[PDB]
């Protein structure tokens, strides 16, 4: 089985510094080529840099040429994207990928999203959305975070069915807010505690919040 | 009517990226046909190539449209271009050169 | 924008035959090899073609690459609804600057004929928490529908709102049908001061309403 696992991505300012590391194994890592493609979400595929099985040779689009490196250490199976004066366009999911003698990829990470930003971290404000035969709802509101992504899961993943995770709004002030909900019979109500758990680890915050019929 | 150069045999080709094993022989090939006969000729990183500065220089061959390198060794990693010209027009492909310790 | 020109969409009923282009140059397709990936939402590309015209092992004969002098062709044919995805062509290129990766920018396929369906939609009020925290957020839910286009309006009392509110773009849900969200930010005081607040959700001409009130 081959792996490859990016690390490094997050928010940084424009100008500043990043450097992304992608973890390979299950092949003979210093025998191929490597490569890393970017995607801004919504757009296409775009191609920034490869590097050679011994790291000997290398080679940049123009948009990134002067600003970012290619490296690879083979002694720890990993390859690098060091990225300098980075600009808002830099934004992107970034993918490592491998490449055969056909010079295809035949092998993707799962990406690493970057965010290149003058707005700070913020962590969510968590909310309750309360319920009340008949369909009921009750969820959880995550307000004004930044940047992407958040997880919610219930009951600690232990509830998957009547689960909706909405994906989130960008609002004006470019923050972004979503809902998850369940869904259960009005008479259901007061059987069964309902948990949410929201993670966002771009600010390293955790939020569990109880929701229950109000009053 | 004359005919600008063009690849006898695409599928050839189309091992873009070679690691080689360092002692072995590379062998890189761009057939083509025009009229007139093109002529061919290599770069390295973009610079004229003959093979004067590396150990054992290069086996050429208009003959076979070839590049040939015997005992790679670290400093014959980069990337090879091959010209193909005629007054009529102009072709060129890059092979991808690495070479493994 | 990209190097390869693809048409942004395609579309087709399923069983029908569609053909994704793929124009280009002599530096890249006339010379280089074309690939075509094929990438589902918030995933990494999968290889459909490689060396112009092979199939990987899993992708069915119904996927066949063909290109002739600058110019590739992805054919579908027996297209199912599993096919709707984003396609990309992608080749290394001979410029002058040297060797480097252009991709196309990806063709949006639409599988057709799927069932109309009306809106599921729920709303909810701002939360005790929230109105504590001295702020009042409408959330409406707007599920299962199809096809993906829909008008949100909102209403205070019973007078047209359009000042903060904020929308998502309807995206599909697991079960082939679009979600979509959307946000009214009230003062507390407007929240407490008007009868009523309504969710406006129009769908090929049918209008579902929903109602919250501050009592």
């Amino acid at each position: 089985e081959v792996q490859l696992l990016e690390s490094g991505g997050g928010l940084v300012q424009p100008g500043g510094s990043l450097r992304l590391s992608c973890a390979a194994s299950g092949f003979t890592f210093s025998d191929y080529y490597m490569s890393w493609i970017r995607q801004a979400p919504g757009k296409g595929l775009e191609w920034v840099s490869t590097i050679s099985g011994s790291g000997g040779s290398t080679y940049y689009a123009d948009s990134v040429k002067g600003r970012f490196t290619i490296s690879r250490d083979n002694s720890k199976n990993t390859l690098y994207l060091q990225m300098n004066s980075l600009r808002a366009e830099d934004t992107a999911v970034y993918y490592c990928a491998r490449l055969t003698a056909y010079g295809h990829v035949d092998s993707w990470g799962q990406g690493t999203l970057v965010t290149v930003s003058s707005a700070s971290t913020k962590g969510p404000s968590v909310f309750p959305l309360a319920p009340s035969g008949g369909t009921a709802a009750l969820g959880c509101l995550v307000k004004d975070y930044f940047p992407e992504p958040v997880t919610v899961s219930w009951n600690s993943g232990a509830l998957t069915s009547g689960v909706h995770t909405f994906p989130a709004v960008l609002q004006s002030s470019g923050l972004y807010s979503l809902s998850s909900v369940v869904t259960v019979p009005s008479s259901s109500l007061g059987t069964q505690t309902y948990i949410c758990n929201v993670n966002h680890k771009p600010s390293n915050t955790k939020v569990d919040k109880r929701v229950e019929p109000k009053s | 009517p004359q005919q600008a150069p063009y690849w006898t045999h695409p599928q050839r080709m189309e091992k873009k990226l070679h690691a080689v094993p360092a002692g072995n022989t590379v062998k890189f090939r761009c057939p083509a046909a025009g009229n007139p006969t093109p002529t061919i000729r290599w770069l390295k990183d973009g610079q004229a190539f003959h093979g004067e500065n590396r150990i054992g220089g290069i086996r050429l061959r208009h003959q076979h449209w070839s590049l040939v390198m015997e005992s790679v060794v670290p400093s014959d990693r980069g990337t090879y271009t091959c010209l193909v010209e005629n007054a009529v027009g102009s072709i060129r492909y890059n092979y991808l050169l690495d070479v493994l310790e | 924008q990209s190097v390869l020109t693809q048409p942004p969409s395609a579309s087709g009923t399923p069983g029908q035959r569609v053909t994704i282009s793929c124009s280009g140059s002599s530096s890249n397709i006339g010379t280089n090899t074309v690939n075509w990936y094929q990438q589902l939402p918030g995933t990494a590309p999968k290889l459909l073609i490689y060396r112009n015209y092979q199939r990987p092992s899993g992708v069915p004969d119904r996927f066949s690459g063909s290109k002739s002098g600058t110019s590739a062709s992805l054919a579908i044919s027996g297209l199912r609804s599993e096919d709707e995805a984003d396609y990309y062509c992608a080749a290394w290129d001979d410029s002058l600057s040297g060797p480097h990766v252009v991709f196309g920018g990806g063709t949006k396929l639409t599988v057709l004929g799927q069932p109309k369906a009306a809106p599921s939609v729920t709303l909810f009020p701002p939360s005790s928490e929230e109105l504590q925290a001295n702020k009042a957020t409408l959330v409406c839910l707007i599920s299962d529908f199809y096809p993906g286009a829909v008008t949100v309006a909102w209403k205070a009392d019973s007078s047209p709102v359009k000042a903060g509110v904020e929308t998502t773009t309807p995206s599909k849900q697991s079960n082939n049908k679009y979600a979509a969200s959307s946000y009214l930010s009230l003062t507390p005081e407007q929240w407490k001061s008007h009868r009523s607040y309504s969710c406006q959700v129009t769908h090929e001409g049918s209008t579902v309403e929903k109602t919250v009130a501050p009592t």
